[PDB]
């Protein structure tokens, strides 16, 4: 959420193509990692309405196949000048993909990273298109030539065979509208037979502890992702992370019932939030104040359709603006969702790029609602 | 002032013919006439009556020249319109008034006039019967046997108010036109 | 001792249109009905009474003027002629 | 045509959310949609459709004081698009527009077509961006030269004592200051003074403001509409006469045949146009002007039966379930209230297929480009239904 990160997104906004999902480069220092043929890994997406950000593997694709060469990037496509710089989108065509798949086969003794990724059930993608620059400009800030500003990815799946998904099908695994979200969370919320009285609050309070210490959240999510595709023994942890971890397994380590996967779903729902946002959310955990907030977000997403137009939402009949704009979630959580909105109605006015954030912010509020009833 | 006046000779020869067929007038020096102007311009979900202030000014000046003292109320709902009507009926100046005027100007439908917060989900309507019921003898006995003029500027519906028919069309002469076979 | 008076009498209503029909208003000039009534009162109040001024207003609205409307005299319970006597 | 089939692949590949991207309609006519070239369109009495652009075949440098144009910018090779052809998008920037607007002023004694177009109430647009090519290629007979245009982007402009451009595509503004006569405002509601509610309100208000027509004037209008439905130039000339009497007023000259038999229900004994009765007829004629040929032929051949309510309710269901109009959605349909044959050769299938919509499963995969046809197909079906109860 810095001001300089916005100019690359401004550049990409002008010539957005319906050809596919265009990811703006996440860090300008990290752009060397978002190279064509370079690899990205992402943990499993237990939802269709959001997915966590890509973390880079720091490898090309030529180093998992039989010969090490990569091959080439094509389509020097001058996108012309845009405050006056000509950039270029570089592609790799499906023909080269098919010929490279038919020439070099799977590296049979490959256990280094492929095995390390199938052990987590993570999905793997390759950068199949990119948007970089040609000119070096200066405003004090200096911007170099050839640096990558955006990219388009394509999943791949492995096993006895390896192949690519250029059409980003959200269903296929790599290793073995508002109502849809409500249905997802409803399936998520149903199991509450293992909560007597205190386990729920142990989970919640130690989440609010590890919400202020995010690496504990991340290690918890990682342990759950390991335990899901593989099972086995999970070691306890110290501090609030372990105070949560002790709250899930009754048996030794083989938790089969479809109840830990929803907890992973919720941890992923929070994993995409911003740090300060979930800091204030943690300091907001200890209250029964979810019905108001969750119902408010439900009305927002109920009246905010369609999600292709830069639409607006005013307020449910009684908005209770007797706290608005100090730090309340409706002002700060919605501004940290990238949305510049005001106090006087129509309060909610935003752009499609806030679909994934808000959809996630809602999600948590429902699962956290089932913990405390 | 800007109203052409009735000379004393004209008024006295008018008073002669139908003296008993004419409402009596309290002499101007001690009489205290009254009038009410209720007008709605801004609404919650109904468009704004741009040009209403012109009518308010004109009607105020008219009722001033007619010897009445105007009291204007603006942008009332149904309940507030009713309450200001009550307050006007309770004005003690009607006890020494020989007549009164009531000028209501807003949107409307057949059922009645629209309040400020009118909407087809939450209507704010003042019926035709209600004003007569509130200004009658049982509720405003101060104006018994006195004329009570009610002027209503509003739409009694949403129809155009007109109807279209065909209307086209014995001297022994010749036809003057050409171009017959068309 | 008691005496009785008519519950409703000496009323008169003047509506800017006939039932179910609209009325028209100019943003700069104002409402056509209000203007016509003010003119007819400024002119005829010196000689004509309130009942006849309204018929004269209606007769001014007789010919359709594009956005025509016909004001209506409603529920008049007048029992005598109400002359405003301007100047007295 | 086949060039219309190759153009859409290119426009779909690098389709931009930058704005509405108009595909060129005819391959031989594509030379006319160059940057700085002019397009005219008759008045759009609705927000859910706009009539197709008719070409003026003129530049823009010939309506201002000096005759020069200036230049086209943004040589932007869009790379190859698959079967291996590199295209280029050519722009003209707002900077040049503002400098040319402050540089050359309006040609005040312009009476040739500008006066002829404000006499028609037409709106005017200029091609402000275009997508043309660099290579001369052959497809497998069709050959496409260099510089040939496959798509374009327009921007309206308005005239008067001043001339200026609208880069933000505002759907409301007219190009010429019309007959601002009695600016009266009703003391009622008139619905506005939204999405899909505006469409029903449009058609309902339109059909309601011609309820003041005697049953026989109404039926004369209806029956003579079905006669001039087979005469598209008669439809256009009627629209032109109505736009003349509406945006400009004045005397409207008679017409022959059923066009004039309709017009007799709009003009008084003097010769002037009744706006509150001619505007709905113009709205409906424009609603059909965007319909396809086969659609309106079958629609005309469906008048003499009560089978429009069936069609109208079906299209109502289509546009009722097609929400949102940004997503390529799908719609189910009852095959029980009709149960005649409901095949593809079925009248309603042809009416909806030429309507941009491709038995049990939802056959139609709703496309954004299929809003304007369907939105119109419903509208017409309603007005003709409203003429006779």
């Amino acid at each position: 959420p810095s001001a300089f990160e916005k100019v690359v997104k401004n550049v990409i906004k002008e010539v957005s193509g319906s050809r596919g999902d265009l990811i703006p480069v996440d860090s300008l220092r990290n752009s060397t990692s978002f190279r064509p043929y370079c690899l990205l890994n992402r943990k499993f997406s237990s939802s269709r309405f959001w997915k966590p950000r890509y973390s880079c593997v720091n490898l090309s694709i030529k180093d998992i196949l039989e010969p090490s060469a990569v091959s080439d990037v094509v389509d020097g496509n001058i996108q012309g000048r845009v405050a006056s710089m000509n950039v270029c989108i570089l592609r790799v065509t499906q023909k080269t993909w098919e010929t490279m798949q038919h020439e070099r086969h799977l590296q049979q003794p490959e256990n280094k990273i492929l095995q390390q990724l199938r052990s987590r059930g993570d999905d793997l993608f390759v950068v199949t298109e990119v948007l970089q620059t040609k000119e070096e400009v200066q405003i004090m800030v200096t911007i170099p030539a050839g640096s990558i500003l955006a990219f388009r990815v394509a999943q791949l799946l492995i096993g006895s065979k390896w192949d690519i998904l250029l059409v980003s099908d959200e269903k296929q695994r790599t290793f073995e509208d508002f109502q849809g979200l409500y249905a997802e969370v409803k399936a998520c919320s149903s199991e509450l037979e293992s909560l007597e009285m205190e386990l729920r609050q142990q989970i919640l309070v130690n989440i609010g502890k590890i919400l202020q210490d995010q690496p504990s959240m991340e290690a918890l999510e990682a342990s759950l992702g390991q335990g899901l595709c593989s099972g086995g023994q999970v070691e306890p942890l110290d501090g609030p992370a372990g105070c949560i971890l002790e709250c899930l397994v009754l048996d030794s380590g083989e938790l089969v019932p479809e109840l830990a996967a929803p907890i992973f779903y919720l941890l992923g729902a929070l994993a995409v939030l911003s740090e300060t946002q979930q800091q204030l959310l943690a300091k907001a955990l200890e209250t029964t104040v979810l019905s108001k907030q969750l119902e408010l977000v439900k009305h927002v997403l109920e009246q905010s359709t369609p999600w292709q137009e830069q639409s607006s939402v005013s307020l449910p009949t009684v908005l209770l603006g007797d706290c608005w704009d100090e730090k309340n979630p409706t002002w700060v959580l919605l501004e940290e969702c990238g949305l510049r909105l005001q106090v006087e109605s129509p309060q909610v006015h935003w752009e499609p790029t806030s679909l994934i954030p808000t959809s996630a912010l809602y999600a948590s509020l429902f699962l956290l609602s089932s913990l405390g009833q | 002032g800007n109203v052409k006046l009735c000379s004393l000779e004209e008024a006295q020869r008018i008073w002669k013919q139908k003296s008993a067929e004419i409402y009596p007038i309290m002499d101007k020096s001690s009489r205290t006439r009254l009038a009410l102007i209720i007008c709605n311009e801004e609404f919650d979900s109904i468009p704004r009556r741009t040009g209403a202030e012109v009518d308010i000014t004109g009607m105020t000046m008219l009722l001033q020249n007619l010897g009445y003292s105007v009291d204007v109320k603006k942008n009332l709902t149904a309940s507030d319109m009713t309450t200001e009507l009550e307050a006007f009926a309770h004005r003690p100046e009607h006890k020494t008034s020989d007549s009164t005027f009531l000028v209501f100007m807003s949107h409307g439908i057949r059922e009645g006039i629209c309040g400020k917060k009118h909407s087809e989900q939450v209507p704010d309507i003042l019926q035709l019967n209600a004003i007569f019921n509130m200004l009658n003898t049982k509720n405003c006995p101060s104006l018994k046997d006195k004329p009570k003029v009610i002027i209503i500027q509003a739409a009694r519906g949403d129809s155009p108010g007109v109807v279209w028919f065909k209307d086209s069309v014995x001297x022994x002469x010749x036809x003057x036109x050409x171009x017959x076979x068309x | 001792a008691i005496k009785k008076a008519h519950i409703e009498k000496d009323f008169i209503a003047f509506c800017s249109s006939t039932p179910d029909n609209v009325s028209w208003r100019h943003p700069t000039m104002g409402s056509v009905f209000i203007g016509r009534l003010i003119e007819h009162m400024q002119e005829y109040a010196c000689s004509c009474d309130v009942e006849e001024i309204f018929r004269k207003v209606r007769f001014s609205f007789e010919q359709p003027d594009g956005r025509a409307q016909m004001p209506t005299t409603e529920r008049v319970t007048l029992t005598r002629c109400f002359y405003l006597f301007p100047g007295h």
